[PDB]
């Protein structure tokens, strides 16, 4: 376990404990919808020692990096074409609007929250 | 006792040695034997099984 | 037995139909739906012979109908000027705007009590 992720590992462990303590059982299909691709693991009842995980990640990464590599490179090449880059440019221009004496996407706590004291701190952090 | 920097902290062994280690407790207790559990003994995936 | 707690109601529901007088019907009770499987009761004299033929008879096409159609539908949607149709329909069908309403339960008919309406509305959310 590389030390660069120590606090993050702890956060994940806490989330896992909550999941373990829940009633989300009787699952015929893993409760995932999109994003990440799953993998069936050793499941020694529930256990996966870090060293088991190490191979598990290799065996997850190999069969498909190529696909990702092809798609991204393709998209980047498309981006360099006449009237393609422009589509993106206009999309980017409207998606991210930023003008003189104008704000940026900012936190808008206009619904009930714990306290104005906190709301102000949250806004400053968002900034 | 031959170094003074600390007691051994690892073992590397044949699969058969490991099969025994992996299938017994290490805890100080009455007795115990079973199928390997905590130690990942499959050299296909690892080389490191666990800690005794 | 993972859905056994569900099965408890389903078993009841099935039995309520067995105990119902909806009989002397030549027609199937099938409007729009599922693949039909037919066996006798007869103290379960042969539901298993029928089941195995049905299972393997279904395996033969291998749900290629559904399988091909979904794959086809996706391959269709994946095209230019096709997604637009789908997306426009979805967009018009499901509407979101700034701090507006989304699909919502509207209990504008007689109800047993306002309390229940509140319970239903909370469950809907």
């Amino acid at each position: 376990v590389l030390s660069l992720f120590a606090p993050w590992a702890k956060m994940d462990e806490r989330n896992f404990k909550d999941q373990e303590k829940e009633d989300l059982v009787s699952i015929t299909a893993p409760k995932l919808d999109d994003g990440a691709r799953e993998f069936e693991v050793s499941s020694n009842e529930a256990a996966s020692p870090y060293n088991a995980a190490f191979q598990t990640i290799f065996g997850s990464y190999e069969p498909g990096m190529k696909t990702t590599r092809e798609l991204i490179d393709t998209y980047r090449n498309l981006m360099n074409n006449y009237e393609v880059d422009n589509a993106v440019s206009e999309i980017v221009s409207d998606a991210i609007v930023y003008e003189d004496d104008t704000e940026v996407v900012a936190l808008n706590l206009d619904k009930s929250k714990f306290s104005p004291k906190i709301k102000n701190m949250m806004l400053d952090e968002f900034s | 006792r031959q170094t003074g920097r600390g007691e051994g902290n690892f073992i590397i062994a044949s699969r058969n040695v490991v099969n025994v280690l992996a299938s017994v407790d290490t805890g100080i207790s009455y007795a115990a034997q079973g199928l390997a559990t905590g130690f990942s003994t499959d050299t296909t995936k690892s080389v490191f099984a666990g800690v005794l």
